[PDB]
This record gives C-alpha cells, structure tokens and sequence, in this order.
C-alpha cells in the first residue's frame, strides 16, 4: 500500500563517502526494518545491508545505515568508496502485508582510470561466403566513459551501408565495451581492396584494415 | 549452493508462464524460510512477485493477484510460479531468493532467467 | 529438563490490555519460547526488535523475559523505542537508550472502540518530571502548572494528570487504538530457563 523512493544517481570520489536515501511515500518508515541490496552489472543482487543497519558477516563494514525520523528514511552511507563498489543499490521494506522494492541509485565512481579503447578487426569466414552473407566483426572494449562513435571505410572511402551496432554496456571488469558489424555479399566483400572501422572516443580515434586474403 | 531456476524461458504473449525454483542442501520441508520470486526488466528495478512458507500461507503481490499463483512441493523440493494472461510488460528477469525467519532480508538468491514474450514461431 | 512452553498466547490473546499509564507487564520463566509464533505473524503492524537478533531468538536463552502490554494511538506507536520524545515516552512509558528486546503493535480498532467512543482506555497527558526508563507512576494528584497551589481540578493551572482516549470506530488511523506488547530480554549471573527451541542449554 506504500512505496519506496530513491535519488537519480549518486557520484564520488574513491575513497570518499556517499549517502543514498530511501524515502517512504506513505506510512512510517520505523514501522519495519529497510533493507539494503547491491547488484552489479549483469549478476543478482546481493545483501549489504539488513534491519536498518546491520551487515552480514562477509559485507566490508565501510558500509552503514542510519535513519532519517523527520523525512520519513533511512539512508545508507558507503565510507572508503572503491571502484568495486560502483553499481545499482535498492532499498526493500515490509509493510504488513507487502514486500516492496525502491525506485534504485545509480553509484558512479569519479577519477574510474579514464583512457583510450581498444579495437579488433576480424575477417569474415569462408563459411559464410558460401551462406551468401559476409560479415566484418569489430570488437571495443576497455575504456571509460562508456561513449564511442565508429566509422567504416572502404578502399579508403567512406562506406557504411549494412551495418550493425550495440549501444556501450558495462563488462565484468567494471569498465565499458562495444561491437560494431558491416554487412557485406560473398561478391562485394573481395572486390574491393580492404575494409576499415574506425573508432573515436573522446576525439581520439584508432582503425583497423582486413583483407580477403591478408 | 541451494537457489536455481528453471529453463521455460521463451513464452508467447497472451499465454501464461510458468517457472520453478530447485533448492538444493536444505529440506524445504523444514518449513525455515519464506521463499519469493523477484523479475526486473531489462535496466529496471526490482519488483517482487510472492511468497510462500511451506505452512500454506501465501502472499502475492496485488497488481498481480489476478495471474499469479505460487505453490511448492516437496516431492522434488522445489517451487513453482504461475503468470497467466502474459503482456508484453512481463518480460524481465525472474529471480527467485530464499527470505529468512523474519519477514526482513532475503538471505539466498538465485541467478534469475530472462523471460521474454513475442511471435516467432 | 523443560518442556512446556511459554505463555506467549496470554498476553498477545489477553481479553482486555490494561491502560498506557498503567501498563501491564508479566514476568515470564521455566518455558521454552517460540519466538516464531510473534516474527512472523503478518497481522503486527510493527515489529521491530531492539538490541537482538530478530531471528536467531530461538537460539538464545534468557534468566528472564518481561512483556509488557498496554494500547496508544497509531501515531504514538513511534514513541515506543529507544530514545524518543512525546507524552508517551516522556510522562507514560520510556524505554532506556540500550532496551534489548522487541517491539511489537497491531490494530485493535474492532476491539478496543465502542460505538461512540470508548473512554475506558487513558494515559497522561501531565507529569513533573520526564520517566525514567521502566518507571510505572499512577499517582492522579492534580497537577499544578502555575505558580499557585491547587486542591480540586477547578482554577487555571489545575488539571487532572490522566486524559481519555475517544476511540470510536469512525476515528482515523492515526487516532486509532494500537495494542503494543514489548518483550524485555533479561541475562544475568543466574539460571538461564527463557530458552528457544534449538537453544545451547539443551
Ligand atoms: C491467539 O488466537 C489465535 C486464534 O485462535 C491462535 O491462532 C491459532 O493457532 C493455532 C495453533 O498454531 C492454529 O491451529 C489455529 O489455526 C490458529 N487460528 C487462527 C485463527 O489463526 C493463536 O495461536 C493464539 N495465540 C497467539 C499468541 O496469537
């Protein structure tokens, strides 16, 4: 019959200290215990912190909750940030009947090392030739922000006709990674000399060039 | 080593949904724990389904009251989860977690199992 | 060497709760206590233990348990825990800044309301001095808030100490009846008999 409401996004230094807080939109909160949830990028959730301010014995006790009486919240507190602990947080309470989840906060950690991303150009199968299909990978990852914009050329021209792209997601290392595809017939794939993918990020750019046969 | 859930994932729209959740190392027979289900969408927050204690007594939530059921047994030590009448809102990731004694914090989760509905075949 | 179980159901099941001001406390020993009979009812409207682990109650054993049991007012119920302010906390009940225990409350508005408006049920709304934790006063001396002395409520700065609830059943929620039982954990040098079932005693 309530709900649980939660900031946008948070961001900190490492090392520092951040607050997220979750309000309750009807009813008092010290009614029952708020809990706390970490979910990285792509795993399940998991516990950080239970009954308002209790941490599970494996939960690093740079981590700690409070309560807020007159805004109707408890707020969790995250001291010595790292950049391990960049990922989403929800607050889950029980009111009687319900088990009700919060909105969510999005912790980005400041300074994560910032550099350039790394490309890899593959040459399509012969397999695929004879599916009357031709497909040239480009893989990207590594690199933080997470935003790129890619290009593909052809004998040094710009041709980008047929070709596919993921928007940039989160790996398992914390930092952001990408693919980008191009099209091609069997025909149209050794007719021209070579193809390239071109990648900037944050106007530094970096291709690579496949052949038929080299 | 005790949470895991099923394989049905594809599911046609309009049609219903059923997934089920092993526990394995641990009698759900004794009757310790609560255990819920738990679906978000793909980059959204989290939303909990139902409960249920192997003593019967069984919580859903209200804006699906109507399409979900939830039961258990203990022939095979596992609980199921029932989604008629599927909308294209329903595709998500379902998780399915073990609650503690008290009515507070989920102790085990699994590792989910994205369900999503369309027409292919 | 105990097996019969603690009286739990006498206090949560008792017919009528005593007054907030005189609130009613039983002392419980010699008996083995399912706590999960009370943490995981879903009709208390709050539950919140104090100082212990809320679920491994049926681990620990205990020299003594204290519940006591008496019904405020839904927005008095936040006033039953450590380290609040109100006419409840400062002048009715006061739990200490390290209570161990639980805190337990339901609505009780199909029982304790009578059509009308029930004025069985009372609590101070006057007092000298704020509570110390635990303390139970009764006295109804007049209270006097001037600089005049009072004999008889009549005169300004002369008031009677205890006020009436007006429960009826049309109330709203927050001026609804709550019943509050609250479980005081006591460990000392003596014989600990308050276990839980799987205890270490055993
Ligand atoms: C108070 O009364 C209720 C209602 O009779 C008791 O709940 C019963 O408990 C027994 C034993 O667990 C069950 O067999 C019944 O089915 C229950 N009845 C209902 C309506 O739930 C309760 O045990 C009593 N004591 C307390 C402390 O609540």
């Amino acid at each position: 019959n309530f709900m649980l409401t939660q900031p946008h996004s948070v961001s900190e230094s490492p090392g520092k200290t951040v607050t997220i807080s979750c309000t309750r939109s009807s009813g008092s909160i010290a009614s029952n215990y708020v809990q706390w949830y970490q979910q990285r990028p792509g795993s399940a959730p998991t516990t950080v912190i239970y009954e308002d301010n209790q941490r599970p014995s494996g939960v690093p006790d740079r981590f700690s909750g409070s309560i807020d009486s007159s805004s109707n919240s408890v707020s969790l507190t995250i001291s010595g940030l790292k950049t391990e602990d960049e990922a989403d947080y929800y607050c889950q309470s029980y009111d009687s009947s319900n088990w009700v989840f919060g909105g969510g906060t999005k912790l980005t950690v400041l300074g994560q090392p910032k550099a350039a991303p790394s490309v890899t150009l593959f040459p399509p199968s012969s397999e695929e030739l004879q599916a009357n299909k031709a497909t040239l990978v480009c893989l990207i990852s590594d690199f933080y922000p997470g935003a790129v914009t890619v290009a593909w050329k052809a004998d040094s021209s710009p041709v980008k006709a047929g070709v596919e792209t993921t928007t940039p997601s989160k790996q398992s290392n914390n930092k952001y990674a990408a693919s980008s595809y191009l099209s091609l017939t069997p025909e149209q794939w050794k007719s021209h000399r070579s193809y390239s993918c071109q990648v900037t990020h944050e106007g530094s750019t970096v291709e690579k060039t496949v052949a038929p046969t080299e | 080593v005790q949470l895991q859930e099923s394989g049905p994932r594809l599911v046609k729209p309009s049609e219903t949904l059923s997934l089920t959740c092993t526990v394995s190392g641990g009698s759900i027979s004794g009757s310790n724990y609560f255990w819920g289900w738990i679906r978000q969408p793909p980059g959204k927050g989290l939303e909990w389904i139902g409960t249920i204690y192997y003593g019967g007594s069984t919580y859903y939530n209200p804006s699906l009251k109507s399409r979900v059921t939830i039961s258990v047994d203990t022939s095979e030590n596992q609980f199921s989860l029932k989604l008629s009448s599927v909308t294209a809102a329903d595709t998500a990731v379902y998780y399915c977690a073990n609650l503690a004694w008290l009515r507070g914090y989920f102790d085990y989760w699994g590792q989910g199992t994205l369900v999503t509905v369309s027409s292919a075949s | 060497n105990i097996t019969n179980l603690c009286p739990f159901g006498e206090v949560f099941n008792a017919t009528r709760f005593a007054s907030v001001y005189a609130w009613n406390r039983k002392r419980i020993s010699n008996c083995v206590a399912d706590y999960s009979v009370l943490y995981n009812s879903a009709s208390f409207s709050t539950f919140k233990c104090y100082g212990v682990s809320p679920t491994k109650l049926n681990d620990l054993c205990f020299t003594n348990v204290y519940a006591d049991s008496f019904v405020i007012r839904g927005d008095e119920v936040r006033q039953i825990a450590p380290g609040q302010t109100g006419k409840i906390a400062d002048y009715n009940y006061k739990l200490p800044d390290d209570f161990t225990g639980c805190v337990i409350a339901w609505n009780s508005n199909n029982l304790d309301s009578k059509v009308g408006g029930n004025y069985n049920y009372l609590y101070r709304l006057f007092r000298k001095s704020n509570l110390k934790p635990f303390e139970r006063d009764i006295s109804t001396e007049i209270y006097q808030a001037g600089s005049t002395p009072c004999n008889g409520v009549e005169g300004f700065n002369c008031y009677f100490p205890l006020q009436s609830y007006g429960f009826q059943p049309t109330n709203g929620v927050g001026y609804q009846p709550y019943r509050v039982v609250v479980l005081s954990f006591e460990l000392l040098h003596a014989p600990a008999t308050v276990c839980g079932p799987g205890s270490h005693h055993h």
